[PDB]
């Protein structure tokens, strides 16, 4: 039913303000407020701000007002967040959210929230992820994995055989290589029987370059 | 309220006692 | 789906932390913030029975005012039951500040948005919050100061207007200065100003509104029968020096064609008081030598019917107060607690 | 005014046993208290609301208790899928401040690690850049050590791992040890071999290749 979409990873620069979006549905967009919380590296939640559709008034916790501004467009059901003056402190996920879907007050604890959006802040650029194969020679069962190697910045969604094999994949934690890079494999286990039956090809995107690849890993 | 003691002393004024809250009236 | 429930609330206020003021102090605890975003969720159609002389609410809130006075306002020594006890009594700022009273999850503040409603039966306009309004805890007497105001005429409520000796609250359409000084170079001399133009308007209406209560009778005030300093004269607070207020030049029979403007009644501080919080008495200090000054909005008047209209064709009416709870009544009239899943 | 401190930060319990977290406030606020689960990269999903409510769609096992300033969340019967972040919230009004957050561990049976070996293919010896890997498969505790020896020569700087978040089911984690090369150090040289030390291993476990074969 309710459902909340924001606007896709990004990149920015030791200060250059950064607008992220959060696109709802399945409720009337009027009567319910937007939050907005982040989670920065290795931290907690920290709640950011509040909106109000039918008002446009705003507020802010006292680490953010002066730097957040949360607009709206009653139209098209899209709430909005807009950060200034960044650091590599503010390299973090954000998050919209909203109340439970009911008439009665006292239910503003976030049901529903966004599936959120990484915002990079760093002086480098978007680099295309070079995914290589990793084939079997087997360890008992089968083995073979993708190598997304030497990219910026995360995410990099994988999906294997367009979201086909998922029991025994393991998307492991993306890298930052010394050549500052994040460097980034995933694997999967299946029975060795199927290595020349099923074909296994993974199915790579990164949004921030628009990229998506698909590479036929050979059991060489 | 001392309600016994606003009686008479409203009676004083031939008026009889209520309590207003924690004081005294009289009517 | 809901259900009359007399739960204990909370209370929020927009206090100062760093503010030394005695209401800010007691809000600073006891009280959380302020919702910034108060959520009003108007009921479709619903119809609701409210009654504002049987409201928790006024109990809850008097108790809160208890506390914050006999704990904030130093009593140089207090005699209540049977006992006398002994304390300092540091001179403090005094202006009361807003407090909202809030429902705990489990229950919601029904509210009646009917512009002209007297606190009992029926509403119609039903309205649900988690926190009331900006209520600021003004003890008064004779004068409701700094409250609420009726949207469009002037209301009267009464528990039982046939009951002589329940209170009568007015609750005004237009707001009246009161300027009340106390200025420098007697000690405990002050006096009060009040446009008396703008004043006499204002009481024409309301004997206006009373005689429709009552078959076109002749409408009377009268001063105050008998009784203690606090219900004769209109004792209200200004800076924690407690003023005294004669207001029979105030309620004026004549001044209603030609008349004047500007109507200057006594008024006095006292040391010695008798507490509203208790059945006592309460010694407290002098001024020194400030310009001690406040102005208040009049918003409603507490008053008492006699009982020899029986007979003739005028009803008379005298100023009133005392029983503090009816202060609170004259705010939390439209709301009541309510128990939701 | 208004502060939550969520305690414990960390905690490590078995599958089955009971789990207890604590919120603590400044002041009162009426019990809009609710209880989060964010399972390791995944989104909050309210547990608790009201205090003590439970929202449809959980498991009864997870329960909120307490009233004014003193919340507890009790996981009853702890299960693996709850390996994940729990935080408090106060939802009165603004600010929704959050808690500091509780990390939960699954305390479970010694599990040895798979070990299995890839020699990077052509494509990337073309771009001019050799890249091994080692990868552990299913082992528990997290404690893994993996040294790397080209022609049983020892290397240091070169590698970097990386592990996954404990499983939902199985409770296990997967390194995967990458070792950096340049083409020009991949043709001197034959012998790749990553040699684990895990405690689920009776001793040290070499998988190995020669270039060519
Ligand atoms: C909403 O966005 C659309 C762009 O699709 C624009 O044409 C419209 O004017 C916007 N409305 C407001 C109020 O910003
Ligand atoms: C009820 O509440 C307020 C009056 O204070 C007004 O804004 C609203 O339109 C009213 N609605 C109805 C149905 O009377
Ligand atoms: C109070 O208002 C109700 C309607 O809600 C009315 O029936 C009743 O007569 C009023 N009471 C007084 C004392 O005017
Ligand atoms: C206030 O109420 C009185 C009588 O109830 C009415 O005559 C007057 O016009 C109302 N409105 C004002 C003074 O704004
Ligand atoms: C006369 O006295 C009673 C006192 O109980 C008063 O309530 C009432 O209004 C009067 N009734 C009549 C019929 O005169
Ligand atoms: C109103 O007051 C009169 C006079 O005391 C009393 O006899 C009558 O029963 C009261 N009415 C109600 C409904 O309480
Ligand atoms: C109260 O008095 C102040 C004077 O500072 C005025 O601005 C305000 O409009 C008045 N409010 C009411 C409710 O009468
Ligand atoms: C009140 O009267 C005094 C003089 O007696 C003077 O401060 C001023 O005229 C009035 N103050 C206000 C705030 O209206
Ligand atoms: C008293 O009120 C009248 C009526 O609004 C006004 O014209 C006049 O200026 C006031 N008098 C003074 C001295 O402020
Ligand atoms: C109010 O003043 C008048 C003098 O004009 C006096 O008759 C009356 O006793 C005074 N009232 C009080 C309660 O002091
Ligand atoms: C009341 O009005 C009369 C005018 O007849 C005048 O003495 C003065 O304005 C007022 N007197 C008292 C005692 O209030
Ligand atoms: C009423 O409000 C004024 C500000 O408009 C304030 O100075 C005064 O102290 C308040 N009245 C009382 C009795 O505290």
């Amino acid at each position: 039913q309710v459902q909340l979409v924001q606007s896709g990873a990004e990149v920015q620069k030791p200060g250059a303000s950064v607008k992220v979006s959060c696109k709802a549905s399945g409720y009337t967009f009027a009567s319910y407020d937007i939050n907005w919380v982040r989670q920065a590296t290795g931290q907690g939640l920290e709640w950011m701000g509040w909106m109000n559709p039918k008002t446009g008034n705003t507020g802010y916790a006292q680490k953010f007002q002066g730097r957040v501004t949360l607009t709206r467009n009653t139209s098209i059901s899209t709430a909005y967040m807009e950060l200034t003056s960044l650091r590599s402190e503010d390299t973090a996920v954000y998050y919209c959210a909203t109340y439970r879907i009911i008439a009665a007050v006292g239910y503003r604890y976030f049901q529903y929230w966004g599936q959120g959006t990484l915002v990079t802040v760093s002086s480098a650029s978007t680099k295309g992820p070079s995914v290589f194969p990793l084939a079997p020679s087997s360890g008992g069962t089968a083995a073979l994995g993708c190598l997304v190697k030497d990219y910026f910045p995360e995410p990099v969604t994988v999906s294997w055989n367009s979201g086909a094999l998922t029991s025994g994949v393991h998307t492991f934690p993306a890298v930052l290589q010394s050549s500052g890079l994040y460097s980034l494999s995933s694997v999967v286990t299946v029975p060795s029987s199927s290595l020349g039956t099923q074909t296994y090809i993974c199915n790579v995107n990164h949004k921030p370059s628009n990229t998506k690849v698909d590479k036929r890993v050979e059991p060489k | 309220x001392n309600l016994h003691f606003c009686q008479l002393r409203c009676k004083s004024l031939g008026l009889l006692g209520r309590c207003a809250x924690t004081y005294c009236a009289c009517v | 789906v809901w259900k009359d429930a007399d739960t204990t609330l909370f209370c929020a206020s927009d206090a100062k932390a760093h503010e030394t003021e005695v209401h800010n102090v007691w809000a600073t605890h006891a009280c959380v913030p302020t919702d910034p975003n108060p959520q009003e969720i108007h009921l479709e159609n619903v119809t609701e029975n409210f009654n504002m002389w049987k409201n928790n609410m006024v109990e809850q809130m008097q108790e809160d005012v208890i506390s914050l006075w006999d704990q904030s306002l130093q009593p140089c020594v207090k005699l209540t039951g049977g006992s006398v006890i002994k304390q300092a009594c540091p001179k403090i700022s005094f202006d009361p500040i807003p407090i909202h009273y809030c429902t705990p999850a489990g229950y919601v503040i029904l509210k009646c948005n009917d512009k002209n409603f007297n606190g009992t039966g029926p509403c119609k306009n039903v309205s649900s919050v988690q926190c009331t309004h900006g209520i600021k805890p003004v003890v008064s007497t004779q004068l409701l100061l700094n409250g609420s105001l009726a949207e469009e005429e002037i209301i009267i409520r009464s528990e039982n207007l046939t009951n002589n000796a329940k209170t009568i609250i007015v609750h005004l359409n237009k707001s009246v200065e009161i300027n009340c000084t106390r200025p420098s170079n007697d000690i405990r001399k002050a006096y009060c100003e009040i446009n008396g133009t703008k004043w006499n308007k204002v009481l024409k209406q309301v004997t206006e509104k009373l005689k429709e209560h009552f078959n076109n009778k002749t409408i009377i005030f009268q001063p105050p029968s008998g009784g203690d300093l606090e219900i004769t004269m209109h004792s209200f607070n200004c800076r924690g020096e407690f003023f005294y207020c004669n207001t029979t030049q105030l309620f004026n029979n004549t001044c209603i064609k030609g008349c004047n403007g500007t109507i200057t009644l006594p008024c006095k501080i006292k040391q010695i008081i008798n507490m509203w919080q208790g059945t006592g008495q309460a010694m407290y200090a002098p001024p020194i030598d400030g310009k001690i000054n406040c102005v208040s909005n009049i918003t409603g008047i507490l008053l008492t019917r006699d009982g020899g209209a029986n007979n003739t064709s005028n009803e008379t009416f005298r100023p009133g107060g005392g029983n503090i709870k009816d202060n609170w009544r004259s705010e939390l009239y439209k709301y009541k607690v309510v128990q939701i899943e | 005014d208004i502060q939550l401190t969520q305690s414990p930060s960390s905690l490590s319990a078995s599958v089955g046993d009971s789990v207890t977290i604590t919120c603590r406030a400044s002041q009162g606020f009426g019990n809009y208290l609710a209880w989060y689960q964010q399972r390791p990269g995944k989104v909050p999903e309210v547990l608790i609301y009201a205090a003590t409510t439970l929202q449809s769609g959980v498991p009864s096992r997870f329960s909120g208790s307490g009233s004014g300033t003193d919340f507890t969340l009790t996981i009853s019967s702890l299960q693996p899928e709850d390996v994940a972040t729990y935080y408090c919230q106060k939802y009165n009004s603004a600010p929704f401040t959050f808690g500091q957050g509780t990390r939960l561990e699954i305390k479970r049976t010694v599990a040895a690690p798979s070990v299995f070996i890839f020699p990077p293919s052509d494509e990337q010896l073309k771009s001019g850049t050799a890249s091994v890997v080692c990868l552990l498969n299913n082992f528990y505790p997290r404690e893994a050590k993996v040294q790397w020896k080209v022609d049983n020569a020892l290397q240091s700087g070169n590698s970097q791992e990386s592990v996954t978040e404990q499983d939902s089911k199985d409770s296990t984690y997967s390194l995967s040890s990458t070792l950096t090369l340049s083409k020009a150090d991949y043709e001197k040289h034959k012998v790749y071999a990553c040699e684990v030390t895990h405690q689920g291993l009776s001793s040290p476990v070499t998988k190995s290749f020669n270039r060519g074969e």
